[PDB]
């Protein structure tokens, strides 16, 4: 892999992880709100 | 902490995009991705908006400065908006991650990896004719419970993705050498 | 604002319609005098959430607490139909709006 | 769109299949005249959420409320199987779609 | 994929193991014909969650419903141990994985 | 800070008002001697959350736990009205502040 | 790491304190053999969550399941106090760390 590609690649992984983080945090606050 | 971004896109456009997305992404925030992400290339990128090329969306540290940047890169627009953004780990301190290689240190840029989602946008100011028209319009989709007490990403996480070109001096210097991607080390 | 349905249902009662309220405090209190659940708006308004021991109102009152919690956490607004008979005013209907 | 599964179970009944709805309000009302749980779509449609006290339906209706509320909180679409008999229509089945 | 513990327990019974499943729809149905809670996968699979009125199983099935919902809301994958005895297959065990 | 309603309510009792506390730990302990639910603040302080078997306090305590956990999970501060008659102090009223 | 309070509480017992664990899987099993609720750490370690029909432990053990679910979704760390007796090890106290 080139320096560029590996940078892009690592960067995409970081983003994907952030997006998952937000989804799971939202999900968690939602389950806490809707559950008895 | 709050960060600020002067942008030529209207709140309706942002809503449709799901946030402030980078120039290379065509789908809503949660749907697509920038075709190429590179912090170094992004900080150097110069059209019709403030820096948002190469997978990142530029933000700065104050309203005053976002405004100055607005008058500078968006002068020529009869109207634009300054978005108030809550701190989170998708924001990287450009001056801190790129060191002495930071192209525009005066901008105090905090680069948002992949853009800023709508729920992270606290509100916005409307700038008509170079003047801030009224107060901040609170974004109803802002989710305080998701962003309360978060802060920008630590520099260490940014060194690994600094993106300097292959064989650039930085890859042979501390701190970057210690975090460089294999294929970037000399 | 309140849906037409919500506005009309409230208007058919002796309670007042409070629209677009931003709740910022959620209170749970077991002190013998002030035993109950309450919510506070960004302006200092205070309402008591209603409670019912029996079915089916226990289902509805449980959902009111869920709505109040969700509104305070997320910042989403609510429209309430509150009875001024008591102070603080009791909530008889609440609408969570996105 | 509604899962093939969902389209089929609903069309086996007297209820109509309503798909890709965007819920915007969630209502809990204990006023004796309008006592119930309701949801309002972005287009103003209003529905009543079924309820049941005994097992097993007390479980399904409880999830029906959670599905409805998670939909207002998230903006995710739903597909419903609602009876036209009553007014507002009654939700007999609901599908939360990611 | 499935944890060894989960993998072992299922392969101890007569049920099938399913891994890396992406649940995209959650369903609550009270129409007597199709009365139950169901989940649909991104590939088109349909499973129904188990119900149980008494303890200790009432706890497990409730948790089973929380996991299914968490999966549809977050996108987190699950591994299931479903009995092929029925149609749709009933889920006897489920694992949520981060 | 504590809403006026909350201060006045707490100052009406023998407990003490504790404002702007950040909960960083949430404990569930069934060990027979420390059996209970506790929260620990950023400043190390420890408090026990009240429990109750009967109506209506079983509702207020359940919400107290939900408030405690939501504070832990989001970093939103809480104001308390706790009895200093025990160690750890017991929470008689809590207010989640957004 | 665990609070002094949590540490000293576990000390006075048989259980073994386990600090900074990261739960990555949540399991609900109703199969004859494996009837129970379990959690799995990143290291492959497995624990079983205590359950109780009786009050007030039914309260505490339910809070444990909530703490487990939260940790698995948040990637937040917990510190347990598990009894080395049974297999899998049984959680007798848990602490969610923010």
């Amino acid at each position: 892999t080139t320096c560029a590609s590996l940078t892009n690649k690592l960067s995409q992984h970081d983003l994907a992880d952030f997006k998952k983080y937000i989804k799971r945090k939202f999900t968690l606050m939602t389950l806490l709100s809707i559950n008895n | 902490n709050d960060y600020f971004r002067a942008d030529s896109r209207t709140p309706d456009e942002v809503r449709r995009s799901g946030g402030l997305i980078p120039r290379g992404q065509d789908e809503a925030y949660e749907r697509g991705t920038p075709i190429n992400i590179n912090l170094y290339d992004h900080a150097r990128g110069t059209t019709g908006n403030t820096r948002y090329n190469d997978g990142y969306v530029s933000t700065t540290t104050t309203l005053r400065q976002a405004h100055l940047l607005g008058q500078n890169m968006l002068g020529g627009y009869n109207e634009y908006y300054i978005y108030v953004v809550a701190a989170a780990p998708n924001l990287f301190d450009v001056n801190g991650v790129l060191g002495r290689y930071s192209p525009y240190p005066s901008e105090n840029e905090y680069a948002a990896l992949g853009g800023i989602p709508l729920s992270q946008i606290i509100g916005w100011y409307r700038v008509s004719f170079g003047a801030i028209e009224g107060g901040m319009h609170r974004n109803r989709d802002y989710r305080r419970d998701l962003f309360r007490g978060l802060s920008a990403a630590p520099n260490e996480d940014g060194y690994r993705i600094a993106g300097f070109p292959d064989g650039f001096p930085a890859w042979e210097e501390v701190p970057w050498r210690e975090f460089a991607p294999n294929s970037c080390l000399p | 604002g309140a849906s037409q349905f919500f506005k009309d249902n409230c208007n058919r009662t002796t309670a007042s319609l409070v629209e677009g309220v931003e709740l910022t405090k959620y209170i749970s209190d077991i002190n013998n005098n002030t035993d109950g659940m309450y919510v506070v708006s960004s302006t200092g308004g205070v309402w008591r959430i209603s409670r019912a021991k029996d079915y089916p109102d226990n289902v509805m009152t449980a959902e009111m607490r869920k709505i109040a919690m969700a509104a305070v956490l997320s910042g989403m607004r609510v429209n309430m139909c509150a009875s001024p008979a008591s102070s603080p005013n009791v909530i008889w209907a609440i609408e969570l709006e996105a």
